[PDB]
């Protein structure tokens, strides 16, 4: 993609290493959790710290409450990731479940995060203008042993769908000699998920020009130039790319050598 | 105060020997024998046991942000090596925070598995076999059983009757000097020494007694690199030479040993070898000894054959008219050497007639059968049997 | 009068200072009591004496758990961190019985108590139950499973080249692990057969007995891990904040100020972002398998304790056919031998000449074979028969 963040601009001797860092962690991938870690869920409770963990949900099944006592009286739809409802309804409120409840969300696969706090306030009457203040953590007042329904909704693709099984990625290296408008830039190498290590320049130049051996899994796709020509100086761009995810990144260096 | 016998008879089981006892003055007998057992119980030394052995890893050290250094220490096949470049993944995550400077420590040892109590493998050193014998004797009409060294040295004294038997005519044992058994069977084998296993053979680990703590063994363990965020230690490692040799042994000496030995362990022995032959020394006392006055002598005597056929039973009945000279019992012995007689003692008294078998090969049969004190002549003509396979000797 | 050592004095194995019911007063102080005490003769008097807890209850499982470890192939390819891997198989039983190792425990509920319909995995911080009912393991049809306990199933698996293992957890999804493994059990005797006939022999072989009891065979157990999660860091906007829920974790940051500690409760790092920071909950209560498959705790040395395991190996007698009797017929030195096999079965003759020229073959159909019978004799061994001899008339 064409999104820009950083431009950097290197400047290395006549045969010296020249490395250019494009590194980025929202690349990592070693193995498939099996759908079952590859998302998650949790809520948590404050008294008031210390935090406490009520229950949580992964992209497979029912749910686990950690606490014995709240079983059964905590239901989220066992059905939610089908249609993204993790609202988390409280059928019988009691007195100790004031406090500050938080939707936490995980997504292991392209490593997101999206969490919501909501307050819960336990009235001894009947309601006590309870729904309000949207500009910042929403707070429900409900009375005691009244239902309670706490909103905790993500209709994105990257959440709802249980769909390709954890692996697709594409890492570019382009070239482009001084004054190229970038139209038709030289293609360097290749990177995917399941690794093809795809080099397109010509044969005595694919000898120093090497991506660091294993770099899918640190997440460093640094290039590599054990000697540097003068006329290898350009505007090399690490082309990075991994659609369903939002990462149509690209960084730019300056090679000059003097 | 009696007399000394000796007769020599082939060290076969099975087979009815007659020898007649002739004492001067007194009546002959007809002494049938039959070789029951023959014990060859060699004496053995244990050299080692191998066994399936066990490739034990602890649990590697992974140093985050640091490099590990080995210590080779002293157990069997200690395989030590430090790895660079590793970033383990743990199902929560990164267990190394730092990004390079992480180094897996894999150490791997081998020795004795928990399964050489029973599944394991003796390896001998055979030497100077010891012999026993077991002998069925037909005397006084009675059939006694008589057990002994097969040597020649110590006597049984069976009913005042001693006996002897021994030496053995052969020293021939179907073990080597060096042999190996496994639970049910016995292998000639010049088995590696104590400490000079190799890899995928014969005793690639191997131990003096079970329980020695201490063993020897090369199996040539070699660490490979472990994939990339991974936490486990792959091997390279010759498989156990012991369940090679389970399935790459072949057949035990109980079915292979020549002729016709039987093959037994706990102890390692071998039984009923039909090699050489053996003496056997009879020491008859006297009274059982009965002179010809107070014998029954038989006279004038006919013999008559009916029927009769070849082989290798008594494949003849033959019939005797006799006058005893009073009631009492009395031999009856062959006394050629083709012709064999079942019979060995009958009863006699005044005139009457015997029943009795004989065996011979040929078809035409002319001997002489003698009666406790006097012989007489036999002929007939054999037909040859049905069977020319026969499953006994 | 067997004395166990704390780290500077000396009492009887079988009476610590902290009876009764030691790991339950004191955790960690019992179980680096063990660790150091590996070695010496009593340990398991040690063992037996500070974990019972009456008010035997002797159970070993409050101190052990289950845990997550790597798996090659958890069905559709790849790999992941299985709560069902396995750490080793084991095939010296001569009957075939696999004692199958996995990082789970059967039996066993998360309080520790036992019962054989649930067995307890790991979820990701969290023991959990889970039916047994749903256990299954199978190479290419279904094993029938022979016994349960702790780490360890007993099966009996059919001739298969893989295997795996796996259960069905709280959520009702399915965890499986499936590893390479030759399975085809050694043949007893001298037939291929594949389920015990009626009249038969009985020949030694080796089983895995099915009781649970512990007396000989062990395992090495020891701490954990600082085992890593990323959930536990939280982004409070500016800054970065951990909660413990209920544990104590090791946390490291890449900033100033505390950058580093071990808090037992929620602490916040300033001047800082999640990606700089790394955490992990240390569980000094627990032990855990020395597998090759899990990293060791860097802190901590190489102290380590044992445990025994259930269903040692132990010699029984199984039962084999006796092929049936075959066709004979007779002729000048010759035996002509029609066998009829319903299985392949193993045919063997022997001369008790000198030279037996022992000939064996795998019979596997109908055949007639015919067979030369020497004056010498001659034995033939077919199947699991007594042995057949043969001479000429
Ligand atoms: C002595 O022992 C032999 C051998 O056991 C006895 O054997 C014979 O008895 C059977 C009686 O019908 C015959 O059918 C057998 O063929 C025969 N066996 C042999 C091997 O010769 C014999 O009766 C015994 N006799 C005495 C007096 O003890
Ligand atoms: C049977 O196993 C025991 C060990 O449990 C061993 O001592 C014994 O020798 C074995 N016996 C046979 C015949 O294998």
């Amino acid at each position: 993609g064409s999104s820009v963040v950083s431009e950097s601009a290197v400047s290395w001797e006549a045969g010296a290493r020249a490395v250019l860092r494009c590194q980025s962690p929202r690349m990592v991938w070693t193995q498939d959790r099996l759908h079952d870690r590859q998302r998650v869920l949790h809520w948590d409770l404050r008294g008031p710290g210390p935090a406490r963990r009520l229950l949580d949900l992964y992209s497979a099944g029912e749910q686990r409450v950690y606490e014995a006592r709240d079983r059964g009286r905590l239901e989220l739809s066992a059905s939610a990731f089908d249609d993204g409802n993790f609202s988390l309804l409280i059928r019988a409120v009691e007195e100790t479940d004031a406090g500050l409840y938080t939707c936490n969300l995980h997504h292991h696969y392209c490593h997101l995060y999206e969490s919501l706090a909501v307050r819960l306030e336990v009235t001894d009457g009947p309601p006590a203008t309870p729904a309000y203040w949207d500009g910042e953590k929403e707070v429900l007042a409900v009375a005691r042993g009244a239902p309670a329904l706490l909103t905790c909704v993500n209709r994105g693709h990257v959440w709802t769908d249980r769909h390709v099984e954890e692996a697709q990625q594409v890492v570019h290296w382009d070239r482009q000699p001084p004054g190229v408008p970038h139209d038709r830039a030289d293609r360097l190498l290749d990177l995917y998920a399941s690794g093809e290590r795809r080099a397109y320049g010509p044969l005595f130049l694919r000898d120093r020009v090497a991506v660091g051996a294993d770099a899918f899994e640190r997440g460093d796709f640094s290039l590599r130039i054990e000697p540097l020509e003068v006329a290898d100086e350009g505007t090399y761009s690490c082309h990075l790319h991994h659609h369903y995810c939002g990462l149509h990144e690209r960084r730019v260096f300056h090679l000059t050598v003097a | 105060g009696s007399y000394e016998h000796v007769t020599v008879i082939p060290n076969t089981v099975g087979v009815p020997y007659k020898t007649l006892v002739n004492r001067p003055g007194y009546s002959p007998m007809v002494l049938e024998m039959e070789l029951l057992s023959v014990t060859l119980e060699p004496t053995l030394s244990l050299d080692y046991i191998t066994c399936e052995y066990k490739t034990v890893i602890p649990s590697p050290y992974v140093k985050c942000c640091g490099t590990a250094e080995c210590k080779d220490k002293n157990l069997p096949d200690y395989s030590c090596k430090v790895f660079t470049g590793v970033y383990p993944f743990m199902w929560g995550g990164a267990y190394c925070f730092c990004d390079a400077e992480n180094t897996q420590l894999s150490e791997a040892h081998v020795e004795k598995s928990e399964s050489c109590k029973t599944e394991f493998a003796s390896a001998y050193r055979a030497h100077t076999a010891s012999a026993s014998a077991k002998l069925r004797v037909l005397y006084q009409g009675n059939n006694i059983t008589v057990t002994a060294y097969a040597n020649g040295d110590h006597a049984v004294t069976v009913k005042d009757a001693k006996f002897i038997v021994g030496p053995m005519s052969s020293a021939w044992t179907p073990f080597d000097n060096k042999i190996v058994v496994y639970k049910g069977d016995v292998y000639n084998m010049d088995y590696p020494p104590f400490g000079a296993g190799r890899p995928g053979q014969f005793g690639d680990i191997q131990s003096r007694t079970p329980e020695s703590k201490d063993v020897y063994a090369n199996t040539q363990l070699v660490l490979q690199r472990p994939a990339a965020g991974t936490v486990h230690v792959p091997y390279s490692q010759a498989p156990s030479g012991f369940k090679y040799w389970l399935k790459e042994r072949g057949a035990s000496l109980q079915h292979t040993a020549p002729f016709g030995c039987q093959i037994a362990t706990n102890p390692v022995r071998a039984v009923n070898c039909a090699v050489g032959n053996m003496p056997i020394s009879i020491d008859i006392p006297e009274a059982a000894f009965t002179r010809v006055v107070d014998a029954p002598s038989l006279t004038d005597m006919s013999c008559e054959v009916p029927a009769c056929t070849h082989s290798s039973d008594f494949g003849g009945v033959a019939i005797i008219k006799y006058a005893a000279s009073k009631k009492g019992k009395c031999a009856v012995h062959s006394m050629t050497n083709a012709v064999t007689i079942r019979e060995a003692e009958i009863e006699v008294e005044g005139n009457s007639q015997l029943q009795i078998s004989f065996s011979t090969a040929l078809a035409s049969a002319e001997f002489r059968v003698q009666v406790c004190s006097t012989q007489v002549h036999c002929a007939a003509e054999c037909h040859p049997p049905k069977d020319h396979i026969v499953n006994y000797p | 009068p067997v004395m166990c050592l704390l780290a500077n004095t000396t009492f009887p194995c079988s009476q610590p200072p902290c009876t009764p019911c030691c790991y339950e007063k004191e955790p960690e102080e019992t179980l680096r009591m063990l660790e150091d005490n590996v070695m010496r003769p009593g340990y398991y008097q040690l063992l037996q004496a500070s974990l019972t807890c009456s008010p035997d209850n002797f159970n070993v499982y409050k101190a052990t758990r289950p845990y997550l470890a790597h798996c090659p192939d958890c069905g559709e390819g790849h790999s992941c961190h299985s709560p069902v891997a396995l750490e080793r198989i084991r095939n010296e039983a001569t009957d075939g019985t696999l004692k199958i190792q996995v990082s789970l425990q059967i039996g066993i509920k998360t309080d520790d108590s036992h019962d054989w319909t649930k067995l307890r995995y790991m979820d990701n911080h969290m023991p959990a139950d889970a039916e047994r009912a749903g256990l299954f393991v199978r190479t290419s049809a279904p094993c029938t499973i022979t016994g349960t306990m702790g780490h360890f199933i007993l099966a009996r698996c059919p001739k298969g080249e893989t295997l795996t293992v796996g259960f069905t957890d709280s959520r009702k999804i399915s965890h499986s692990c499936t590893h390479p493994f030759h399975h085809d059990p050694p043949v007893i005797g001298r037939e291929k057969f594949h389920s015990r006939p009626q009249h038969g022999k009985e020949l030694p072989c080796s089983t895995y007995v099915q009781s649970t009891a512990a007396t000989t065979e062990e395992i090495e157990v020891h701490m954990p891990p600082d085992t890593p999660d990323r959930t536990l860091m939280s982004q409070q906007s500016g800054n970065v904040k951990i909660t413990v829920n209920g544990q104590t974790v090791r946390y490291k940051c890449n900033c100033g100020g505390s950058n580093e500690g071990l808090t037992t409760t929620d602490k916040v790092i300033n001047n800082c972002k999640v990606d700089q920071c790394h955490a992990a909950v240390t569980n000094h209560k627990k032990w855990q398998y020395n597998s090759p498959l899990v990293p060791r705790n860097a802190e901590l040395g190489d102290r380590k304790g044992k445990i025994h395991i259930p269903f040692p190996l132990a010699n029984v007698t199984c039962r084999v056919p006796k092929a049936r009797n075959p066709t004979v017929t007779y002729g000048k030195n010759q035996v002509i031998m029609l066998l009829y096999p319903d299985h392949p079965t193993l045919l063997s003759y022997r001369n008790m000449g000198e030279e037996p020229n022992y000939q064996e073959e795998w019979v596997m159909h109908k055949k007639e074979v015919v067979l030369t019978v020497p004056t010498e004799g001659l034995e033939v061994t077919w199947g699991n028969n007594e042995p057949y001899k043969y001479w000429p008339q």
